[PDB]
């Protein structure tokens, strides 16, 4: 039901209507998230698409939906493309699991990678996607005061 | 236990041994 | 008079839970304080009933209130309150002591004692609705309250183990709402109650607490049963997210009863056979587990038949039960002899009793089951049977009809046999002599599994109750 | 401390799993 | 809030020691099985 | 094929006078404006708007859309627009929309999914509706399906056989899936002769299997063989029985004693 049918009409013309579409699969993201599951493959195989300009809404949708599926790093992955309609500033438990597996994700490439260069956060060797989210955080802690959470990653 | 109580009915010996009687006459 | 009456049932209240609250302060010693919750809910179901309802209302006035100064007056107005030093602040406990909740540090905000305070709160106000029988109103307003709470605060793994019981209550009471009159209103509640259990469970999969999971998820797969969409139910039981850890009790046989219900329409039995079994061992033989043994060895008796096989019917007698058992036992002696007027007026009498549990539906498809016992009942027999033989034993149509039935009984591989249109008879393709086979070696496969199986989980139980007593010192 | 608190309950886990296991050894 | 991030480390210790002797305790049972027999 | 200025009048005209093709052309210009008024799908709000301005319009469109869309063989659009009805005959509480009122529009879903041969979806919609003793077993158009199945599960072919083509219900409606059901009869009863059925001649197969045109099953005939003297199954009906199953499931049975004998070594890991 509700956005159900929706899904499948991502296959249909007019690019124009399905952007009415993506807005009403917004809310149902976090609520049922079985009929997306079988869809999965068609929402990512618009992603590359150059003539889809939707990616922005449309990585939002997957976001919750691989996290909803169990796959915790897959979801940072679709977090991380859009770079638009994920907000670090909204509070709520979703949003701070991305942060959470972002900076560890950030910890264990570039433990291997500080033995070859000391300059890796200065370079494009590490993904600046990793490098979006920790970069900002860490900065926000400093602003609060906290150096609980700056200095205890940095090490 | 119970299950064979319920599930015997009142055909076999009042009405098979009937039928014993004529069978032999019929031989 | 009246004033003794409130101060007794406050001072047990309070002892209660100065029990646990000196235990989820230091460190977490949560495991406590849920085995004292489950007597909680006993001691004070017995306990709203005397003393009439002035324990509660005390027992505001001596704690801070966040949200519950109109929560009170609003569950009070229905009723139609006699007031009686209604003024607040006219009981005080408190008397600035450490274990009291301070009140000079509490009124300058220097300290917070809201969290603990205000989520036991929410607790007492569900109990005395469903005790009350209050509806309407009284069920929609508390319900814009708890959840827009429990998205603010934030629990702890202490903390979890309060709104778990609560999740339980909203749903209770919105079933009840909704069978006792049809309004225009009904399902606009259900639709945000629908939208809810999803948004929690996302927050509760992080904090991997084994009661927070479980609750909502036999309170969700209920919903799906009521709507009748398998899609919801399907993926949502693939990710295998229930806790099977700690369930105590309760949840136990909830969890299996709903699998075979759901399984029954999909055509598989293999699984859904073992899921009632299961639910028949893990449910208590009390009396209040009673109304959960009455459906479910109504729905174990129910599948067997649509098995293709004849189940035990010792059970409809030496049982207590067989008053309700009755219609289900003529449903069988029906299906065994094979009579098919017998049957359809089985099931035109009973369809009264049958419309509670929804079970019409699938004694409905049972008049193939007929035909499907009684082909393997007269193969059995006769392993070389002509063709016309079976139409005067069960009364059939022509050759040609039963011809086509026979082909369906070996679909599977039920009967195991071969027709032969040239030679006029049917002959059964079963030698036995089945240990020259594999088959044998299948089974003791498993058993040496299972046996492994128990001793992995007697492999690590001991030190539970160790970790207490030999810590603390002994004499 | 949302990394800290969730891999808490490893510590309690492998910890209960090798005591028990040291009973055996011990009565060996 | 200097223990929080200080046991971190000691999280991943305690982690281990219990797995080196549980790895090494199965060797061990084995030369112990073997002079129970041998008496 | 359009008639008035209203893109509506248009749509239920041609839908009577034949030509469902050209009716899925003027489907996608509705829905551009429904979509931005939010008027294809109900609100979960209060707009007090339910029976008027063009919601119950839009009530209409998607019902004949859907019974255009199966005579164009289109499976897509078919099942979108009948999972568009979904919040339509539901909405909030009392029903303010029309599914019942035809009730040949819930068989066509439920005859399109034993197209499929998905009987998942199917037996979960009968628990769907609302009234299943009273408007699902007395109306033949819902029980349409239940009582094609009920000889399907009863095992006699005759009889369903004789819904398809004796039966009054597959002139308009029907007529889309009703060559779709007779290939999924023929589909199933002769998986059951390739062990029961030793040998056969030509006369059980136009007999039994209720086969019209000579020389059409040579075209089942073509890849895997039939000299159809004796027993030549397996092409049609799932598969050959092929030979030497290994490394594929579990357990097999000629090459490898070590998966066997893995059960014997599965007490090693259990010991230590």
């Amino acid at each position: 039901t509700t956005a159900a049918p929706l899904l499948a009409l991502l296959r249909e013309n007019q690019d124009s209507v399905k952007t009415y579409a993506l807005e009403s699969i917004n809310n149902v993201v976090d609520q049922l998230w079985s009929e997306i599951s079988n869809e999965l493959p068609d929402i990512e195989a618009l992603y590359d698409d150059d003539t889809f300009s939707d990616r922005e809404m449309a990585a939002l949708i997957a976001s919750k939906v691989y996290y909803n599926l169990g796959e915790y790093e897959s979801a940072v992955k679709y977090a991380l493309a859009a770079k638009d309609r994920f907000d670090i500033d909204e509070k709520s438990q979703f949003v701070e699991t991305i942060v959470s597996k972002s900076i560890e994700m950030y910890v264990q490439e570039a433990s291997k990678q500080y033995t070859k260069d000391e300059q890796f956060y200065t370079k494009d060797i590490i993904d600046p996607k990793l490098t979006s989210i920790f970069e900002r955080m860490i900065e926000k802690c400093l602003k609060a005061s906290e150096l609980k959470l700056a200095l205890g990653i940095a090490l | 236990e119970n299950w064979d109580d319920v599930e015997v009915d009142d055909d076999f010996t009042n009405e098979l041994k009937a039928e014993l009687d004529r069978y032999k006459r019929e031989n | 008079l009246h004033h003794s009456e409130k101060k007794y049932a406050e001072e047990d209240q309070v002892q209660e839970l100065l029990k646990v609250l000196n235990e989820i302060s230091k460190t977490t010693l949560t495991l406590d304080p849920r085995y004292i919750w489950r007597s909680l809910k006993d001691l004070s179901s017995l306990r709203n009933q005397e003393l009439l309802n002035a324990e509660t209302l005390c027992f505001t006035v001596n704690v801070l209130y966040p949200d519950s100064s109109s929560f009170k007056k609003n569950l009070l107005k229905f009723i139609t309150s006699n007031h009686k030093s209604s003024v607040p602040g006219s009981a005080e406990l408190r008397n600035s002591y450490p274990a009291s909740f301070y009140s000079v540090n509490t009124e300058k905000k220097t300290i917070e004692v809201t969290a603990e305070i205000n989520c036991f709160m929410h607790l007492l106000v569900q109990l005395f609705l469903w005790d009350s029988k209050e509806l309407e109103q009284l069920v929609e307003f508390n319900r814009k309250v708890v959840i827009p709470n429990l998205l603010c605060y934030y629990n702890l793994r202490s903390l979890n183990l309060i709104n778990a019981k609560l999740w339980f209550y909203i749903y209770l009471s919105h079933e009840t709402l909704a069978r006792s009159s049809e309004e225009i209103n009904s399902d606009n509640q259900n639709i945000i109650l629908r939208s809810t259990m999803m948004k929690f469970l996302k927050i509760a999969s992080l904090k991997h607490d084994n009661e927070t999971k479980a609750m909502l998820i036999n309170l969700i797969l209920r919903d799906f049963l009521n709507n009748g969409e398998v899609d919801s139910a399907s993926d949502f039981i693939s990710k295998l997210e229930y806790p099977h850890t700690d369930v105590s009790s309760s949840l136990e046989a909830r969890y299996f009863f709903y699998l075979s219900k759901i399984n029954a329409i999909q055509l598989d039995y293999s699984t859904a056979n073992e899921y009632i079994i299961a639910a028949i061992r893990k449910a208590p033989h009390n009396s209040k587990s009673l109304g959960f043994l009455q459906q479910s060895n109504k729905l174990h008796c129910c599948i067997q038949l649509l098995m293709g096989d004849i189940p035990e019917l010792s059970f409809f007698h030496q049982s207590n039960m067989q008053k309700s058992l009755l219609p289900y036992y003529h449903l069988t002696k029906a299906v065994k002899l094979g009579d098919l007027k017998k049957f359809t007026s089985t099931i035109t009498k009973y369809k009264q009793l049958l419309l509670k549990d929804d079970t019409y539906q699938l004694c409905v498809r049972l008049r193939s089951n007929v035909i499907k016992t009684g082909i393997r009942i007269i193969s059995l027999t006769y392993k070389k049977i002509s063709l016309r033989d079976i139409c005067l034993k069960l009364n059939l149509d022509s050759e040609q009809t039963v011809e086509y039935m026979v082909s369906r009984a070996i679909r599977d591989g039920v009967i195991e046999a071969k027709i032969n249109h040239e030679d006029g008879f049917i002959e059964t393709t079963e030698l036995l002599n089945i240990y020259d086979s594999e088959d044998p070696q299948q089974v003791f496969d498993e058993r040496i599994k299972f046996a492994n199986q128990l001793h992995d989980e007697y492999l690590v139980s001991m030190r539970y109750p160790e970790d207490k007593k030999t810590q603390q010192n002994e004499k | 401390e949302q990394k800290i608190q969730e891999t808490e309950l490893k510590i309690r886990s492998k910890t209960e799993n090798v005591r028990r296991l040291e009973a055996q050894r011990n009565a060996l | 809030y200097f223990k929080l991030k200080k046991l971190e480390k000691e999280y991943e210790l305690l982690t281990l020691q219990e797995d080196y002797i549980k790895d090494e305790q199965r060797h061990l049972k084995r030369e112990l099985k073997r002079a129970q027999e041998e008496v | 094929m359009p008639s008035l200025a209203e893109l509506t009048k248009s749509l239920s005209i041609a839908f009577e006078n034949g030509d469902y093709a050209a009716c899925e052309k003027l489907l996608p210009p509705i829905k551009i404006e429904l979509i931005k008024n939010n008027l294809l799908i109900p609100d979960l709000s209060i707009q007090n708007d339910i029976y008027l301005n063009d919601l119950m319009i839009t009530k209409r469109i998607l019902e004949v859309g859907a019974l255009a869309s199966i005579q164009t063989f289109n499976f897509d659009s078919f099942e979108n627009y009948f999972n568009q009805l979904k919040p339509y005959y539901f909405s909030n509480n009392h029903k303010l929309s029309e599914s019942d009122k035809k009730s040949k529009l819930i068989s066509l879903y439920l005859l399109n999914l034993l197209s499929q041969n998905n009987t998942t979806k199917f037996h979960s919609e009968l628990q769907y509706l609302d009234k299943h003793i009273k408007n699902l077993e007395d109306d033949s158009l819902l029980s349409y399906p239940i009582k094609l199945d009920r000889w399907l599960m009863e095992g006699s072919y005759q009889k369903a056989w004789d819904l398809l083509q004796s039966g009054s219900q597959n002139i308009s409606e029907f007529d889309s899936f009703t060559d779709i059901l007779k290939s999924a009869i023929r589909d199933e009863i002769a998986k059951n002769t390739e062990l029961s059925y030793d040998f056969l001649p030509l006369s059980n197969i136009k007999a039994l299997l209720f086969f019209n045109n000579e020389k059409e099953t040579e075209k089942f005939a073509l890849e895997r063989n039939w000299p159809i003297v004796n027993s030549k199954v397996y092409f049609n009906n799932q598969s050959k029985e092929k030979a030497d199953y290994e490394d594929e499931m579990m357990h097999e049975e000629d090459q490898k004693t070590n998966i066997i004998e893995k059960a014997m070594d599965y007490a090693i890991s259990i010991e230590n």
